[PDB]
């Protein structure tokens, strides 16, 4: 008591880390969808129009590559950003 | 034929979310052999080659082709698990992000601490048409806005939330539906929800389980630049052996102590070294011979680093490797010197670190003994003592495996979560409508239905 | 097997000195102290040579040339231009030496790699010299805690609740010596088991009614026979007192 009386009477009257990772988070992953979200896919389609399993395949391993080649630019930016705020 | 495309795809990712952790197992075994391998790996001498020096002669293929399939391989593991445990985070923090908007008013009485990456990231979900995909509740959006619409405004509510306001009513009006057909080009992209597909992308980026995944995965490229890489994958074990997971939690469970006991043992030396810089400095010459003197304390930083390097790795200390002092001046000193040194940082903080594992070792041991006897001597929900129940023989048993069984309640709720609200009885109805406002007042407290039939039943 | 191949050669005899530990009781508490984390043990030197592997790489990927280990500069002898020399070379010499592996590979100072090097030694010493032995230490001594522990669970049971009815000694001792009386008078597990005695050399012909329905039982391995929370002071608690 005697302690808080005393404090009551004496008493009288990183952000920029996570923005940058977000920023690479966004830049990073617009330009992964860049790639995914235009209508140019329909003459990258024409080829594999027919069924060829094998294609199939080799399409559903590069989805998931570039998805790891862009987490990989993800992280090379956050550290890029991390050592320019250092400096 | 997309129909078909999409169960193809849907086969390939069943496959690899089923052979998960099998590959995992797989990619370890791989790298032991590759390892294994490399121990027959010599150096010849210019630059220096290096190369397998072996009787056989063929294990130069066997590298290859073991590096090749240890990177398919950890590819294929990337693919699994994302496969099977992206769709959980992704599920966690979509309810997580629900609940704070519906019980917390997130983003519309809080706001984020602008510091958090999960909260600042999270906002990009509420918008988006997709955004309970994982999580049941598909009703988060009305529910919120019912809570808050009335003091915070159903338009600016609608706005956070994005949600549409005229739309509904105009098709209540009149449908006005055309058909759309998915097979033509564009139905695709226009059907997925970009905005979605962002922030899951940035959830799993910042997931950790998968970025240690895709270190992996890079260390497993960078091994055929230079197969030594593969070295590293052997620190696997830690996180694919459970048993090996008690040893190192002796380790982590007093880490943070053991950090702090190396930066005291390093001020100590300091001061040690400090003291023997002020006057000691004659007994640090290290050269055999007298014609060029090595003096290993004429500088603070030589002084320091000798001190950190030498006499802490000697087993007498310091005195181990510094000048003997008889016949001096200050021999009475230097022997204090050399005797407290031995037995504040030789014996006395090294027992430290060493009490620091034991104390860890017996911690866990504890924290293991309380868990079954917890579980041994109370019951999981109600919390009633074993002897009660025991009154009867067998009861305890009985009650815990036939009336307070927790694996019941979490079939009860899987219940629940499946049937259709319609359909619901009245206490099925009940207990919907406490676990949708989050009231747990339906599990039983300090009692039962022993307890409160207790003159009926006995 | 061992002692007739003791006459071929006297010195299969030593082999049976090997008998102290399934002999001497006594002994068996000082080996359960090291049997009892076994598992853990061997897990922990798989542990450390795999560490003393990933630092036997580093070295002979970048510091081959201070491990020399011949006085004289005629003849070298470099015990890191091979994997398989460097690693036997760690996990023999550094292992044992006292400050790890820098007090046998040569002195860094003068080098370029002078930092690193010394970041290597001192490593090297902190987690192999230090913890890992530390992490056997600690795996011996909370195996002598541990079984400590469990004798005193053991103890304590016995002395807090009957063996067979499972009732508090509170209960019973309510009555002076009532836990002693009920345990030794009453339930007693040596008396059980000369019932069973009893039972299994008596006629079944002869058997009275209670001894049949416990023969019954026993033969069809039913044990609700034995006394589970109740006994004949809780049941005639009102006569009896
Ligand atoms: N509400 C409860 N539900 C279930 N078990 C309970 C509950 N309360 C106490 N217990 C006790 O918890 C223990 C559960 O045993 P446990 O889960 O270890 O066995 P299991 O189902 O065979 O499988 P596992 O050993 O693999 O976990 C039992 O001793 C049981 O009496
Ligand atoms: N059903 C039971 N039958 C016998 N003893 C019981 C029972 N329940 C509890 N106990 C307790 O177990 C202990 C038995 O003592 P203990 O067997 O150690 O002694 P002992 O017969 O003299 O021989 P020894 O010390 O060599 O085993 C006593 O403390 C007794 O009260
Ligand atoms: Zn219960
Ligand atoms: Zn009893």
């Amino acid at each position: 008591i005697f302690e808080m009386q005393l404090a009551a009477q004496i008493s009288e009257s990183s952000i920029l880390t996570v923005r940058s990772a977000l920023f690479a988070l966004r830049y990073n992953i617009l330009t992964l969808m860049r790639m995914l979200s235009l209508k140019s896919l329909k003459k990258q389609m024409k080829k594999v129009k027919k069924m060829t399993v094998k294609d199939m395949v080799t399409a559903f391993f590069s989805s998931y590559w570039s998805i790891f080649m862009t987490l990989l630019h993800f992280v090379a930016s956050v550290f890029r950003g991390f050592f320019r705020i250092i400096c | 034929f997309w129909k078909k495309i999409i169960a193809y795809q849907q086969k390939l990712l069943n496959y690899f979310a089923r052979n998960f952790y099998n590959m995992r197992m797989l990619a370890l075994f791989v790298a032991f052999a590759i390892n294994f391998i490399l121990l027959f790996y010599k150096v010849s001498t210019i630059a220096v080659h290096y190369v397998l020096e072996e009787s056989s002669g063929y294990m130069e293929p066997t590298l290859r082709i073991l590096a090749i399939l240890h990177t398919v391989i950890s590819f294929f593991c990337i693919i699994g698990y994302y496969c099977l445990k992206v769709p959980l985070v992704i599920f966690k923090r979509e309810k997580e992000v629900a609940r704070k908007l519906e019980f917390d008013g997130l983003y519309i009485t809080e706001q984020p601490s602008e510091d958090d990456i999960k909260g600042q990231w999270d906002r990009l979900v509420i918008n988006t048409q997709s955004f309970p995909n994982n999580y049941w509740d598909k009703f988060v959006k009305r529910k919120v806005m019912d809570k808050y619409g009335e003091f915070y405004g159903r338009d600016r509510i609608s706005e956070l939330l994005g949600m549409d306001k005229a739309a509904l009513d105009f098709s209540d009006a009149r449908e006005k539906k055309k058909p759309k057909k998915d097979s033509s080009l564009s139905a695709v992209l226009n059907s997925i929800d970009v905005k979605y597909q962002m922030w899951k992308l940035g959830v799993v980026f910042t997931d950790n389980s998968f970025l240690y995944l895709a270190w992996y995965m890079t260390m497993s490229v960078l091994g055929h630049y230079n197969n030594f890489f593969f070295a590293a994958h052997l620190l696997d074990i830690a996180m694919g052996f459970k048993t090996l997971r008690t040893i190192l939690s002796s380790v982590t469970h007093n880490g943070k102590q053991l950090v702090l006991t190396v930066g005291l043992l390093a001020v100590v030396v300091y001061l040690y070294t400090v003291v023997a810089f002020n006057f000691f400095r004659k007994f640090y010459n290290k050269s055999e011979d007298g014609d060029t003197p090595d003096m290993k304390c004429d500088d603070m930083l030589t002084c320091y680093m000798f001190h950190m390097y030498v006499g802490v790795r000697a087993g007498g200390g310091i005195g181990d490797e510094i000048e003997d002092p008889a016949g001096d001046e200050y021999e009475i000193y230097r022997i204090i010197f050399d005797i407290t040194f031995f037995f504040f940082v030789i014996v006395i903080l090294l027992a430290i670190i060493q009490g620091l594992i034991i104390d860890a070792f017996g911690e866990l041991r504890d924290q293991q003994e309380q868990v079954k006897e917890d579980m041994e001597t109370k019951c999981f929900i109600c919390g009633i003592g074993n002897d009660y129940f025991d009154t009867v023989p067998h009861g305890f048993e009985t009650h815990t495996l036939q009336e307070h069984n927790l694996a019941n309640y979490l079939f009860f709720l899987m219940y629940l979560i499946n049937k259709d609200e319609t359909e619901h009885t009245g206490q099925e109805s009940y207990v919907w409508k406490m676990y949708q406002e989050r009231c747990w007042e339906f599990f039983p407290a300090g009692d039962c239905f022993r307890k409160q039939y207790e003159d009926q039943l006995n």
